[PDB]
């Protein structure tokens, strides 16, 4: 049995980190949800 | 408590107090990621929430409501995800989105690798809008995790 807790507003944070790349990748969605790599 | 905003999904079935997910209270409709509920009904104090919507392809639910969130990335501009990690405050990680390439069209993806709990966690635009939900995603070649931006429709 599961229960929510409010962790915080939703805002844009002006100094956050920032970090990670932008990759461009060919996937293919199944009737599961799972997403895979086409290579 | 239905106030907008972030809140932490959690459940007390395993060990102690277990962080399996997170979602988005707006305009009274609460919205997660389907595998983190899988469907089933939440607790928020002593009311509850029975779900109202849902598509396990999208993997996505929402609960009192139809979906709300509707914002979408713009294809250029770099984003906030809100992560909520479990046991840990609410952070924002801002980056440029990469892009998910399928039959079915395009759509925004963000190469940051965060515990399984932190699924649903609000991706934001500059404006504050969400325009998707954290953690449905691939690993790269390199091992690394890239999660879909995921978006329902209003
Ligand atoms: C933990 C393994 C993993 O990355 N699974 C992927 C799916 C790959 C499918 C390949 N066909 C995933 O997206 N999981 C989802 C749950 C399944 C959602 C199903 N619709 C999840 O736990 N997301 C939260 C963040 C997990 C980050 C994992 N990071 C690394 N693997 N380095």
């Amino acid at each position: 049995d599961m229960y929510i807790e409010r962790a915080g507003d939703i805002t844009w944070e002006k100094d956050a980190e920032v970090t990670g790349n932008s990759p461009r990748l060919d996937v293919a969605l199944d009737e599961s949800g799972d997403f895979s790599l086409v290579e | 408590e239905t106030t907008d905003g972030v809140y932490r999904v959690m459940t007390r079935r395993l060990l102690g107090s277990t962080q399996v997910g997170v979602g988005v209270m707006q305009e009274g409709v609460f919205h997660t990621m389907w595998h983190v509920t899988k469907g089933a009904a939440l607790r928020s104090g002593e009311g509850r929430l029975d779900p109202y919507w849902g598509d396990v392809k999208q993997d996505l639910v929402s609960y009192c409501g139809p979906w709300k969130l509707d914002a979408a990335w713009d294809g250029l501009s770099e984003v906030q995800l809100l992560a909520v990690p479990p046991g840990e405050r609410a952070k924002n990680i801002q980056t440029l989105p990469g892009i998910f390439k399928t039959k079915d069209g395009d759509i925004g993806a963000v190469a940051l690798d965060y515990p399984a709990g932190t699924s649903g966690s609000p991706i934001l635009d500059k404006c504050g809008r969400v325009i998707g939900l954290y953690g449905n995603g691939v690993v790269i070649k390199n091992g690394s995790y890239v999660s879909a931006i995921t978006q329902g429709k209003r």
